[PDB]
């Protein structure tokens, strides 16, 4: 307890932290899946594999 | 003004601009312009004072005259062609009227005085919105009707805009007037490249909008409207002054910053059309913009001006309100030169 | 023995109404700090009427 | 070239994550390591250049300049750590970051394989230099000096950008190999004359040419020690490197458009040496000496013979090292007495012996004393100019006489005589300063031992 | 082109010249601004009626609507200026300088 | 006076607190180690190792190879009466001049 | 969440929060009066929050830890030095006056924020509108200059033109001889060096300017020492002041919203306290400014934001 | 040093150009902000555009 008045960010905003981490994880998963699907579609269209 | 009224007026301005950008009918385009002006005037007059009232009056008069000329051009084009679709206009007189009306709306020289006058009259947020949105819409119309623009008239107005903006910004000391003259010069550049590559026009518009947003957000953060007011910011938060110095260097077109990309691409495109004197003059004239950017940078960041005594209390307190996307604007306005070939995606 | 930094003279150079003063520009003044000009003493000049006697 | 570029981009996080008292040590050690790594580029071929990839390539002209830059960075670090003791940790890190960015841009400039990328990088070298000058300069004139430097360089360089984009549109490529193998003669016409003017004038302003040089005294005198060291050693050589690279496509128009520039360079070399004879400021004297030497390099490039290019390269390297050493010596004497007047401090020969020895060696190398590489380059240029015409010998002889005169005048005024009676704050020379002088001078003598490493591709 | 269109275009040109040349009053300039849209309305309806553009007959009504919207905006700005300065003179709108 | 400004401080001497100072830093240990790393790395590593590396760089410029090739060509040409230096770089049979 | 436009459209309304007793009461008086005791008693009896006189280091008390900072980092002025040598050549008098005005402005902003966000009334031991009496007394005694007075007037205009006046102004009138007697009995040498004219000038400014000025805005209560010593009658008189001709009845929800948004932003409150007017008294050179700012950043809990100071015991920085 | 380096080489490129830019900047920015004046300028510009450009 150093501040006479409670700082606005004294405690982590757990809702915001969860939203941020979940959004990052979801975006990375979606990007990986999208790249996989794009590679497969390109292979199918150009008759490689 | 009530927050609901303010947000609905902002949404009406954006609705008018979107109507202009999505309409295929000249009457609907004119309706969009009228709605934009009607909802924009109270936004300028939000903070009531004689300066705000005078700025709103001058802006309204200029925009009303431009809209009347635009409607006359539409009617004349209808007379000689019987067409309402926005395409290559079928009458040179109607095209000249339309070009002059849109140039007056954009503030191109010799229709420029209202830009510094209104920008100095209105607050920082109002100036930001004014510059960005009210340059966004008429340039959309001009890009749509580019194939019938008279190159001589368009390039004359563009060169006049560049010269006048450089000289005015050179003389001014007020930050809002400096920003207005910078806007005039950048509008000159964009309209100069317009009759050759609307894609390059859009690229320059995007870069200019990013840089202007970053600069105006920094000015709002520092709460400075003059040069001396900005000269005290180094003693309270030197990070803002350093970021603003980098942004000012970018706005001058210094490599390898983002501001060099529009000038570089415009010079290349205009040279492709066997035009050399115009790109050379446009490149050489920008040194005035760079000079007054550098003069502003000396006062704020590269040197340390005298401070006052209550700055200690200002140190003790903290900046409460946050302007989101400011770091993104600062990054995108300084460090996107290697990503230049994305203009094909913009195409 | 230390790096030179701008002083009051430099600040006053940079803090006029406009750079490069002329006669008219010297006659000009810088804008107010809060953009609010002082109110003008405009006289109301209310209408005066003779209600009566006829 | 990535094995040299990436270590600098890793030097940046090292500088910004090091402890407050270890920044100079870390930066110096790893800069020396990067220089040692960059010494490998000196192994050049006898037929073609070293083409690493589609973006970066190395040549017998690019290699010595890269090695000079990588070797010059730690010396700038030493001088800066000398004169920036009271700065905060963040500002020290910012200064080191500016130096690192300047070195990175210089490396990419000298290794760029395309003219437009070369233009972008050699223009990008202005921003760190301008920040350094206008932020850490001592005098009030640093702002005006920065303005002069920036606007001279940019007014020179913008028509160069227009010319480069026009050449790309006309020919299809700005790649140096393509423009060399597919070069075509330049017909005598106004359009070709103005293209030649755009390119050559940009690089002449960068050189600088006589009549376009005021920014050089302004910037060099008013910049900090590191800025002065980098301005003369490397940043002046961008013009010469560009002119050597760009003159491939400008023939045969160069045979006729070189007369005004040759006359300007020769007569201004004489004039700037004479100016050095009557200078009341030591930094100004060194700056005008730099102007004279770069005017000689301009003469060599304009006459454009295989013997002139070799002399031009050797003179560029030698002048870079000598000018850096002279600026360092002047900065040490300035730190002693806090003034740049040349006659204020005298008797330094009897007040500081080893520093007087360093002064003597630097002055001997400044004038063309054989077998130094300064003399090698100057003699090659003089012989090529003699082949060009037989009065260039008259002009070169006058320049050499005045060069010896002003060099020994500076040495005698600063060192000989009797010490100033009232100046009693001249402490013994520091180990750091003596090591800086030794690291400046020994590579010069080693390059004298092995001269073919700095004679360019024409060797 | 008949002479009626000539006269209507001349009327619009006269109204435009009147707006661009102020004398003292902001109200007179607003009146000139209203005349321009009157001429535009007349020209548009003369063109539409002559060519039997049946669906275009609704355009002049929208033109009038936005004309009087602009008139309302100008009157609001004029009353604010009058409250500020005591007269609607355009000479008092000089606080801002170009 | 027109400001509340600090007076210009007196210049600081490193020898005052540390008589055996190399001039690198105020702290004696950091100063000594800065001197050690600078001297060792710079002089020893860079100077000695880079200079001997440059001295023993392989002959990629083909000076010795060119000398040997010239010796062989001179031997062959002088042993058969041919000119030592040809008068043409290319073959006039392969060059087709315009008429 | 923090108050803002979204909260306003959600429905948080100042008029709804007000409880008809949300009054701003300022107790004023000359040097060494019973105004402090009167303010304490009024705040206690009426249930209002008491804000003592806004002296130096009030901003220190309201930020970081409650402990006041060093004089070099907060105020750079001394009341003791002003008393001992009023006509110093270093601008101490006007530095002190400007810093005290800024402190009073900050305290008034805090009190207004408390009243608007809580509905409870506030009792200030002095306000912005009574601060100028010390400036007039200093100027008429020759302690400061006309340029200093003009700068104070500019700052006061552009700052206090935005805030609402107090509901109640209670002035305790004490004659100068009694003031000097109380000062002599207190025994503090620095204020024992106060001259008679300086005490008289404050009284003249209070009676001739402050009271006539505030009477037009709203009702003003004037009490002598004996009347002020009995606070029951003072509270009874305050309670039966049903008249209110000030702007508070005229205020609406939108105006209150703007006022709350202004007062909750302290940097926006103190925006015009540092305007580029280079008076020698208050101007600080570049080197001194940089050194003092470096020291302030070197302070324990000042380098980063309040939630991000590790050395004072803040955790979870990497997830904050 | 004096006549050429410090006087005339300064007068030709850097000083004359700067003086011209300053004069033109003063000329452009020396406006009283009168809508009558610059709207008359607008009328002149419109007539010039209509006639000169074909
Ligand atoms: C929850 C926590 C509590 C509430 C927090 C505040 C938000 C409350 C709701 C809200 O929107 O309030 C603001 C405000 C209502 O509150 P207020 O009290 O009137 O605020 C006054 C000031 O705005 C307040 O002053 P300010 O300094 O905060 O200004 C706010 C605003 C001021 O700016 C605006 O209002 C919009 C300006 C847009 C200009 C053009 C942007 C770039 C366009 C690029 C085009 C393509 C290239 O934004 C900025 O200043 C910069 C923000 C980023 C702009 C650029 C974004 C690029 C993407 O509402 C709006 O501004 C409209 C919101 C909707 C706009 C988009 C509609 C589609
Ligand atoms: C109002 C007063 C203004 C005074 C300005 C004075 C400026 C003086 C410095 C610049 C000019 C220097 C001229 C030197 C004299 C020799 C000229 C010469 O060789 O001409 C013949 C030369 C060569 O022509 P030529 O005569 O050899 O050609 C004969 C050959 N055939 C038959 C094939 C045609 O002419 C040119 O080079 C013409 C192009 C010149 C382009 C302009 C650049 C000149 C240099 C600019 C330097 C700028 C910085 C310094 C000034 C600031
Ligand atoms: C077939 C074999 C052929 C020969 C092969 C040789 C291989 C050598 C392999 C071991 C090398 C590493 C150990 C020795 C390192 C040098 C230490 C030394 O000499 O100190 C004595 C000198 C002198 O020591 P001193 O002066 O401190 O001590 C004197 C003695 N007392 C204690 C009494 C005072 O050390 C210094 O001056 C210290 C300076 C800093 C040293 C930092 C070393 C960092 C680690 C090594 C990095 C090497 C990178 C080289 C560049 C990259 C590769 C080219
Ligand atoms: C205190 C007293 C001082 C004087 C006494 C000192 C002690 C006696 C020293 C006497 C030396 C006198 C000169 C005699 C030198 C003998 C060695 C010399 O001859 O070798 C040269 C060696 O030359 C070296 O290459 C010189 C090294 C050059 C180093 C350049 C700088 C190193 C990096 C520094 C970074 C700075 C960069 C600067 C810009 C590039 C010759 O080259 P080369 O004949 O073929 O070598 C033969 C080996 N081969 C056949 C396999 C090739
Ligand atoms: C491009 C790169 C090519 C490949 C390069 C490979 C080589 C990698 C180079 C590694 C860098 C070498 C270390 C750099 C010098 C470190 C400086 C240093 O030692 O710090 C000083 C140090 C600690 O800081 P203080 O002075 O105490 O400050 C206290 C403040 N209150 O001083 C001391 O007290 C230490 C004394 C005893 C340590 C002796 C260290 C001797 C050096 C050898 C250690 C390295 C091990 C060898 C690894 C070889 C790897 C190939
Ligand atoms: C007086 C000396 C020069 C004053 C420089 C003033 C700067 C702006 C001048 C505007 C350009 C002046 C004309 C330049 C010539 C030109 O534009 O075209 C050159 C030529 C013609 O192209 P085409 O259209 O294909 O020809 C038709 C073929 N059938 O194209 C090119 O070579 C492109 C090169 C661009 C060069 C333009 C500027 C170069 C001249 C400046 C000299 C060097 C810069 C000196 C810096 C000082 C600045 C004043
Ligand atoms: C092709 C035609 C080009 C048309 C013009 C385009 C720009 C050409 C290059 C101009 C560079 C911009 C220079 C800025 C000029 C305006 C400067 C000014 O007005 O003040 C002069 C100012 C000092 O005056 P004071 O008012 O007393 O100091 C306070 C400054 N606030 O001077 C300066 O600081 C600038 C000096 C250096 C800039 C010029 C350097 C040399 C120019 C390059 C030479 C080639 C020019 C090409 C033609
Ligand atoms: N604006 C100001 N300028 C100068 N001095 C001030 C100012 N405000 C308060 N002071 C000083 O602060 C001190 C506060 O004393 P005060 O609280 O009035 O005593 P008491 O509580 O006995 O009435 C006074 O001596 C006064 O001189």
């Amino acid at each position: 307890k150093f501040y006479i008045r409670e700082p606005p960010h004294g405690s982590p905003d757990w809702l915001k932290v969860g939203l941020t981490l979940g959004t990052s994880v979801f975006l990375w998963i979606y990007l990986i899946k999208q790249h996989k699907e794009d590679v497969l579609e390109y292979k199918r269209r150009n008759g490689l594999e | 003004m009530n927050p609901i009224i303010y947000t609905t007026l902002i949404m009406t301005v954006m609705s008018g601009t979107m109507l202009v950008m999505i309409s295929s009918h000249w009457l609907l385009i004119w309706i969009g312009f009228e709605m934009n002006l009607l909802a924009m005037i109270p936004v300028l007059m939000k903070n009531f004072n004689p300066r705000a009232t005078e700025a709103a009056t001058k802006y309204f008069l200029t925009q009303a005259t431009a809209s009347m000329m635009l409607m006359m051009a539409i009617i004349i084009n209808l007379l000689y062609s019987g067409q309402w679709t926005i395409t290559k206009m079928f009458n040179p007189v109607a095209m000249t009227m339309m070009t002059m009306a849109l140039a007056m709306k954009l503030g191109l020289s010799p229709f420029h005085f209202w830009v510094p006058e209104v920008t100095q009259g209105i607050s920082l947020q109002a100036g930001l919105l004014l510059l960005t949105w009210q340059k966004l819409a008429p340039l959309s119309v001009l890009c749509q009707i580019s194939q019938s623009i008279n190159p001589n008239l368009m390039l004359t107005m563009a060169m006049l805009s560049i010269l006048i903006g450089g000289w005015g910004g050179l003389n001014q000391t007020q930050l809002r007037k400096i920003m207005a003259y910078s806007s005039i010069a950048h509008m000159g550049w964009m309209t100069a490249v317009l009759p050759y590559n609307t894609t390059m026009t859009i690229l320059n518009l995007l870069i200019y909008i990013t840089m202007t947003l970053a600069m105006f957000m920094l000015l709002i953060h520092s709460s400075a409207t003059t040069t001396l007011s900005l000269s005290h910011t180094w003693n309270k938060m030197p990070v803002i002054t350093s970021l603003m110095m980098v942004t000012l260097l970018s706005m001058g077109g210094l490599p390898p910053l983002s501001g060099f990309m529009p000038k570089w691409m415009i010079i290349q495109e205009m040279t492709k059309n066997e035009s050399i004197i115009m790109p050379t003059l446009m490149a050489m004239t920008a040194l005035l913009n760079l000079y007054f950017y550098m003069r502003l940078a000396y006062s704020s960041s590269l040197t340390m001006f005298p401070s006052t005594n209550n700055m200690k209390m200002k140190w003790q307190f903290e900046h409460t309100k946050q302007m989101k996307l400011l770091p993104t604007m600062i990054v995108l306005s300084t460090l996107v030169l290697p990503m230049t070939p994305a203009l094909s995606s913009l195409n | 023995a230390r790096q030179w930094q701008p002083d009051v003279e430099w600040a006053e150079q940079f803090g006029g109404a406009v750079m490069y003063p002329t006669k008219e520009t010297a006659h000009w003044k810088p804008p107010p700090w809060n953009d609010v000009d002082p109110p003008k003493d405009t006289l109301v000049s209310n209408l005066t009427l003779n209600f009566g006697p006829q | 070239m990535l094995k040299i570029i990436i270590p600098t981009t890793m030097l940046l996080p090292m500088t910004w994550m090091s402890k407050h008292n270890m920044i100079w040590i870390n930066a110096t050690v790893h800069s020396l390591l990067i220089s040692l790594i960059s010494l490998s580029l000196l192994n050049q071929l006898g037929e073609n250049s070293l083409n690493f990839s589609l973006t970066f390539f190395s040549d017998s002209l690019s290699a010595p300049l890269l090695v000079l830059t990588t070797w010059l960075l730690p010396l700038m670090l030493m001088a800066s750590q000398s004169h920036l003791s009271k700065e905060t940790t963040t500002r020290k890190k910012l200064y080191i970051t500016m130096l690192i960015l300047l070195q990175l841009f210089l490396i990419m400039t000298f290794t760029a394989t395309e003219l437009i990328l070369f233009y972008i990088l050699f223009e990008a070298t202005l921003v760190p230099t301008l920040i350094i000058i206008t932020r850490w300069g001592n005098q009030t004139e640093r702002l005006n000096a920065g303005l002069y430097f920036l606007f001279y360089t940019l007014a020179g360089s913008l028509p160069l950008l227009v010319a480069l984009v026009y050449i790309q549109n006309t020919t299809g490529s700005l790649n140096f190999l393509i423009i060399h193998y597919w070069s075509h003669p330049l017909s005598n016409s106004w359009s070709n004359i103005f293209m030649w003017l755009a390119c050559i004038m940009a690089f002449m302003v960068k050189m600088p040419l006589y009549g376009l040089h005021l920014w050089l005294p302004k910037a060099h005198v008013e910049a900090p020690i590191a800025g002065s060291m980098v301005l003369a050693a490397v940043l002046l050589k961008l013009g010469g490197y560009g002119m050597m690279r760009i003159t491939t496509i400008l023939n045969p128009l160069t045979n006729y458009m070189a007369y005004p520039f040759l006359m300007l360079s020769m007569w201004g070399m004489i004039m700037t040496s004479s100016i050095c004879l009557r200078q009341t400021d030591l930094k100004s004297l060194i700056a005008y000496s730099s102007v004279s030497h770069m005017a000689l390099v301009i003469v060599a490039i304009m006459i454009q013979t295989p013997w002139s290019f070799m002399g031009a390269t050797a003179l560029m390297i030698a002048h870079g090292l000598t000018s850096s050493m002279l600026f360092c010596l002047a900065n040490t004497n300035y730190e002693r007495v806090h003034s740049r007047t040349m006659i204020l401090a005298r008797g330094l020969q009897t007040l500081l012996p080893l520093m007087a020895t360093w002064w003597l060696v630097a002055s001997l190398t400044n004038l063309a004393l054989p077998p130094s590489i300064n003399l090698i380059g100057e003699l090659f240029i003089i012989t090529a100019s003699f082949s060009w015409s037989n009065i260039t010998i008259i002009l070169m002889g006058m320049n050499m006489m005045i060069t010896a005169l002003y060099s020994l005048y500076m040495l005698i005024t600063t060192q000989r005589g009797k010490y100033t009676h009232h100046i009693n704050n001249i402490k013994p020379s520091f180990t750091r300063e003596n090591a800086l002088m030794a690291l400046h001078i020994l590579p010069l003598l080693l390059l004298t031992l092995n001269p073919k490493m700095i004679l360019g591709p024409l060797y | 082109m008949p002479l009626v269109y000539m006269n209507i275009i001349m009327a619009f040109a006269i109204a435009l010249a009147g707006l661009l040349m102020y004398r003292s009053h902001l109200m007179s300039s607003l009146l000139c601004l209203e005349g321009m849209m009157l001429s535009l309305f007349i020209m548009s309806t003369l063109i539409i009626l002559n060519t039997h553009f049946t669906l275009a007959n609704m355009m002049p009504i929208i033109l009038l609507v936005f004309a009087a919207c602009e008139a309302a905006l100008g009157l609001s700005l004029l009353v604010m200026v009058s409250n500020t300065y005591g007269t609607d003179y355009v000479q008092n709108l000089n606080l801002l300088q170009c | 006076i027109r400001l509340q400004e600090d007076p210009d401080p007196e210049d600081e001497n490193l020898y005052e607190k540390n008589p055996d100072s190399h001039g690198y830093d105020k702290d004696p240990i950091v100063d000594l180690w800065n001197m050690r790393v600078v001297f060792f790395f710079g002089f020893s590593i860079v100077l000695v190792l880079g200079s001997t590396f440059v001295a023993y760089l392989p002959d990629y410029r083909m000076q010795e190879w060119a000398r040997r090739e010239a010796e062989r060509l001179v031997k062959y040409r002088e042993a058969n009466g041919l000119p030592l230096m040809e008068s043409n770089c290319f073959d006039p049979n392969k060059i087709q001049l315009p008429e | 969440l923090q108050y803002g436009p979204l909260a306003f459209v959600l429905g948080e309304r100042t008029t709804r929060k007000l409880t008809e007793t949300s009054k701003v009461i300022t107790v004023d008086g000359n040097i060494c009066s019973g105004k402090g005791r009167l303010a304490r008693e009024i705040a206690e009896k009426l249930g209002l929050r008491h804000f003592p006189e806004a002296g130096i280091h009030y901003a220190d008390s309201t930020t970081g830890d409650g402990k006041p900072l060093d004089v070099q980092l907060s105020g750079n002025c001394s009341l003791e030095k002003f008393y001992d040598d009023p006509k110093s050549n270093d601008g101490n008098s006007y530095r002190l006056q400007s810093w005290l005005y800024a402190s009073r402005l900050l305290q008034y902003a805090d009190a207004l924020e408390h009243l608007l966000s809580t509905g409870q009334g506030v009792v200030l031991e002095r306000s912005i509108y009574s601060d100028f009496v010390f400036l007039e007394a200093m100027y008429r005694q020759g302690f400061i200059r006309k340029q200093c007075v003009e700068h104070y007037n500019e700052v006061k205009k552009v700052t206090a033109c935005e805030y609402l006046p107090p509901h109640v102004v209670v002035y305790v009138d004490v004659p100068v001889p009694e003031i000097q007697s109380r000062i002599q009995k207190k025994g503090n040498p620095h204020e024992m060096k106060i001259t008679a004219a300086y005490l008289q000038d404050i009284e003249n400014a209070y009676k001739k300017t402050f009271l006539p000025e505030m009477s037009e805005k709203c009702e003003v209560l004037q009490y002598s020492a004996r009347e002020a010593e009995d606070a029951e009658k003072v509270v009874e008189d305050i309670e039966y002041l049903k008249c209110d001709k000030g702007p508070w009845p005229d205020q609406d929800d939108r105006t209150f919203h703007r006022l709350r948004m202004l007062v909750q932003n302290k940097l926006e409150v103190l925006n015009y306290t540092t305007i580029p007017v280079y008076l020698p008294e208050i101007t600080i050179g570049a080197h001194q400014s940089d050194r003092v700012f470096q020291k302030f950043t070197e302070l324990p809990g000042r380098k980063y934001s309040p939630g991000y100071n590790e050395d004072v015991g803040d955790k979870w920085i990497w997830l904050k | 040093s004096s006549l050429l380096d410090l006087i005339w080489l300064e007068t030709i490129l850097p000083k004359t150009t700067s003086f011209i830019q300053m004069k033109m900047s003063i000329m452009v920015s020396n406006q009283k902000g009168l809508i009558k004046l610059y709207f008359l300028s607008f009328l002149i510009t419109i007539m010039i555009s209509m006639t000169l450009f074909n």
